[PDB]
């Protein structure tokens, strides 16, 4: 079914930090005008980020940056992108079919979540088509896996309607993802803000609600990201029929035990945090 | 509070000696069906213990006296809660596991037990609140011939973690020599199946079990027990049953608004300040009938 | 110094002395007298010894 | 009683029996004793009586 995309200038990807971001509401319960003490995995202040981007302009230099990633005990995943580039992401211990293996994708409207021992291929994708006689786009090409299995586990939500292209410049979504899995339960924390930063992570707080908590029941120790390209009038072929994606960038950060401190707002949001760990000064505020 | 028939002359602050509260409250959301039992325990076929088959349960009636006259249990085991008190309690995240299993690997489907099922087929988390249910399925699970279609792992690499199911066929190596497939002198199928009669002894007879995982004040309760709610009394010290959680307060309009996901709210001294009223979505403050503050001044 | 000791002693309730919870309804709610006993008795010692 | 609501002869055990038949004190002193009665108990056509 899907095939290896050729023609890709491989460069490796950038370095960032995450100066406040990862941080999640630990319960349900509600506090008000109160520090808390938690203990729990977050994303350690200013660590190390890996940023990988898709800069497809005309002169070369063209990247899909679409690589394995390992889950080390929880991930956290920020994207920044107008065109909705990212569509999800497959999560296996050897994602070959052997083993039962994660699948969370939005095909253009709805997310589908499925647990199946999946035979994902090489390169995972989804496709677009711009016609230019009238200028609509289908989002064909669907090849993220060759087969399915048993599919133990699945979610599909109500149908919707999302914008294929929106290619303005500056990033607007900045979506934010925390991943953790725990007790057979995958836990999603997601918060969403708008942006204008150009071409960078933003440098700021923010508090990512509980999404799901699928009860997937599944061993993950790898991670891919799945992503969509548009083919129109350049170079036909299926190979390198000329897929540019107009700007998207991903940032992936690792998970850590760690002891925080909360502050909660008079209307009873987390508002700021200390990493104890992270400098002598956080370590007395603590 | 002197302990003392003869009292002297002074302040002598005291020690409240009287009763308060005379009116019970019960507050539970609106749900109608009963919960699915009959599908959950009277179920023509279960899963093998290996492929473990796990169902949500959600908006249903735990009413536990339907299942008297048509189901008999022998080993019925709740870790969380006591068995009594699941009446008068609301379970927010409800799952049913079910699968078939030995007579004497019962035992084995307990947290911290050790055993093939425990370590290479289902697995429970030390801290596991629910309650553990197992009964004889000899006449529904054996035949004549022998039914052989339940299957067990009995050997894998490493021991499974908790809540996690493993579907995996690909052959396993005790000895050295990769095994490439083709089961041979150090290779061998990971499944073997069981082997049910129905002359077969007791140890020996299928076994099924259903194990429900759940947490009760935590979190929207969708799963509540069989109690009526009644109207709701405010600016009075009063008992109440909200969503199972039982207190005597006075009741008050709340300003605080909880986000969705939050259903409850905790002071600094973690008692519950703030409640969510279950039927109306209105946010209601909790305070102590008692202010304190009293001395007798005597001759 | 006065006023530190008071809130002080509030923010102890919160602790549970190796009891299941910190509130009294949620051991009450959840487990019937006898082994409720067991809970309330170690949060009582602390409590008192706050 | 049958041989599976043997375990419902406890202090904070629930079911048909302890719900509507025996129940026992929270607070019980004393020692329950159980033993199959299959030969005095049952007939080859049946004993309804209890
Ligand atoms: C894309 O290229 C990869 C090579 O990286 C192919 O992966 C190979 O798959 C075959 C199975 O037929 C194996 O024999 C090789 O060991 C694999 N190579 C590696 C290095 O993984 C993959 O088949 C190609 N995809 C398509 C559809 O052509
Ligand atoms: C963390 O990443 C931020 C953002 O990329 C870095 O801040 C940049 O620093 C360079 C060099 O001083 C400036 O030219 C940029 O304008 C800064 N950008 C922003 C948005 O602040 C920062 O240097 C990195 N290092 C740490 C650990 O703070
Ligand atoms: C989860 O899956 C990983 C595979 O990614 C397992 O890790 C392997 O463990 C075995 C021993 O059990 C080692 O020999 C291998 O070197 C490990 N890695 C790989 C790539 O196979 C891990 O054991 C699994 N966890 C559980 C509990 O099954
Ligand atoms: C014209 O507009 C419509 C809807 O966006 C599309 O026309 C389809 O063209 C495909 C072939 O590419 C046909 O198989 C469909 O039957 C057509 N559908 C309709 C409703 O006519 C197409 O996207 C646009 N571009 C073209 C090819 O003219
Ligand atoms: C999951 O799917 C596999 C693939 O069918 C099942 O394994 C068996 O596969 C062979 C073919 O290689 C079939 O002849 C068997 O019939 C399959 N088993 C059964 C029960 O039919 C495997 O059984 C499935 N696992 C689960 C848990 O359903
Ligand atoms: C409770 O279950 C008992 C099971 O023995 C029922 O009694 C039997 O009912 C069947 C038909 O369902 C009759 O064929 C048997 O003759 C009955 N046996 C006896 C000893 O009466 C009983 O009907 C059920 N009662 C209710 C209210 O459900
Ligand atoms: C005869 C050799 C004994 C050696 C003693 C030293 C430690 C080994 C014994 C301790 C573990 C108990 C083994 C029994 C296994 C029970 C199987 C089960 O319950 O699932
Ligand atoms: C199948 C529905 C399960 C949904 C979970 C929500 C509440 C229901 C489970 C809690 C009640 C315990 C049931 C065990 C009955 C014991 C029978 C007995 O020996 O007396
Ligand atoms: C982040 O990781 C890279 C590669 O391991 C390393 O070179 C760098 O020092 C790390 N930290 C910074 C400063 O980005
Ligand atoms: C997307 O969802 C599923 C994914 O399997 C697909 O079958 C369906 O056709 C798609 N729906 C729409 C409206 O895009
Ligand atoms: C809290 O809620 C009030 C009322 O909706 C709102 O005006 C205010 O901006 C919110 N934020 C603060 C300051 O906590
Ligand atoms: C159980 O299921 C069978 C078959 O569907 C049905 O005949 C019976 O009435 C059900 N109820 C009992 C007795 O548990
Ligand atoms: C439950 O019913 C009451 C009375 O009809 C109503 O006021 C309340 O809003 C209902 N709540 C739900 C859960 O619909």
């Amino acid at each position: 079914q899907c095939v290896n995309l050729t023609t890709r200038t491989g460069i490796p990807p950038g370095y960032t930090n995450s100066s406040t971001r990862g941080v999640y509401y630990p319960d349900k319960v509600f506090r008000s005008s109160i520090l808390h003490l938690t203990q729990d995995l977050f994303l350690p202040f200013f660590s190390n980020v890996t940023w990988f981007n898709t800069i497809n302009y005309q002169g070369g230099f063209k990247k899909f940056d679409n690589p394995v990633l390992p889950f080390n005990d929880g991930v956290y995943f920020a994207s920044t992108e107008k065109s909705n580039i990212i569509r999800g992401w497959i999560f296996g211990t050897t994602l070959d079919a052997r083993t039962q293996s994660l699948l969370i994708v939005n095909n253009a409207t709805n997310v589908v979540i499925k647990v199946c021992e999946f035979q994902f291929c090489t390169d995972p994708f989804l496709g677009v088509y711009y016609h230019n006689n009238n200028k609509t786009w289908v989002e064909n090409e669907f090849r993220v896996y060759s087969s399915a299995n048993n599919c133990t586990f699945e979610y599909i939500s109500q149908p919707f309607l999302m914008d294929l292209e929106g290619k303005q410049g500056n990033f607007k979504n900045l979506r934010e993802f925390v991943f953790k899995n725990v007790d057979g339960y995958f836990k999603i924390y997601s918060k969403h803000t708008p942006i204008d930063l150009v071409r960078d992570l933003p440098r700021g707080f923010a508090a990512l609600e509980p999404l799901v908590d699928l009860p997937i029941g599944i061993n993950i120790t790898r991670f891919q990201t799945l992503l969509a390209l548009h083919r129109s009038y350049l170079t036909p072929g299926n190979l390198e029929s000329g897929w540019t994606t107009g700007a998207a960038a991903y940032y992936v950060g690792y998970l850590q035990q760690r002891t925080f401190l909360l502050s909660y707002n008079q209307n009873g949001t987390i508002t700021d945090a200390v990493d104890c760990s992270l400098d002598p000064l956080s370590e007395t505020k603590c | 509070t002197l302990k003392s028939l003869t009292v002297e002359k002074g302040i002598y602050q005291t020690s409240n000696f009287r009763v308060q509260p005379t009116i019970s409250i019960v507050r539970f959301p609106n749900i109608t069906n009963l919960c699915p039992f009959g599908e959950v325990f009277n179920a023509s076929k279960f899963a093998s213990v290996y492929a473990w088959n796990r169902k949500r349960i959600s908006n249903c009636v735990a009413d536990y006296s339907v299942l008297y006259n048509s189901t008999s249990f022998s080993t019925f085991k709740c870790y969380g809660v006591s068995p009594t008190k699941l009446n008068d309690l609301c379970f927010t995240n409800v799952y049913a596991d079910s699968f078939v299993v030995k007579g004497d690997e019962v035992r084995q489907i307990a947290p911290g037990q050790t055993g093939v099922i425990a370590d290479y087929n289902y697995k429970l988390p030390d801290d596991f609140t629910g309650c553990v249910i197992a009964w004889n399925s000899v006449k529904q699970d054996a035949l004549t011939g022998g039914n052989y279609g339940y299957l067990y792992r009995l050997f894998r690499k490493s021991k499974l973690k908790p809540f996690e199911r493993d579907i995996s066929t690909e052959i396993y190596q005790a000895g050295s020599t990769p095994c490439n497939g083709q089961v041979g002198l150090n290779c061998y199928y990971p499944l073997e199946r069981y082997g049910f009669h129905p002359t077969t002894g007791v140890n020996y007879q299928p076994f099924r079990v259903v194990v429900l995982s759940f947490e009760l004040l935590n979190g929207p309760a969708t799963v509540c027990g069989p109690k009526l709610s009644t109207t709701l009394v405010k600016d009075k010290c009063v008992n109440f049953n909200f969503n199972g959680l039982t207190g005597t307060g006075v009741l008050t309009t709340s300003k605080k608004q909880f986000l969705p996901f939050q259903q409850f709210g905790r002071d600094i001294s973690d008692t519950t300040d703030a409640v969510r009223d279950p039927q109306t979505l209105e946010i209601l403050d909790i305070t102590p009938c008692s202010f304190g503050g009293v001395s007798v001044i005597t001759p | 110094q006065n006023a530190q000791a008071l809130n002080t002693l509030v923010k102890q309730l919160s602790s549970n002395f190796g009891a299941i919870s910190s509130v009294l309804n949620d051991i009450l709610s959840r487990l019937d007298p006898p082994e409720a006993e067991v809970q309330i008795d170690r949060l009582i010692t602390g409590r008192l010894q706050s």
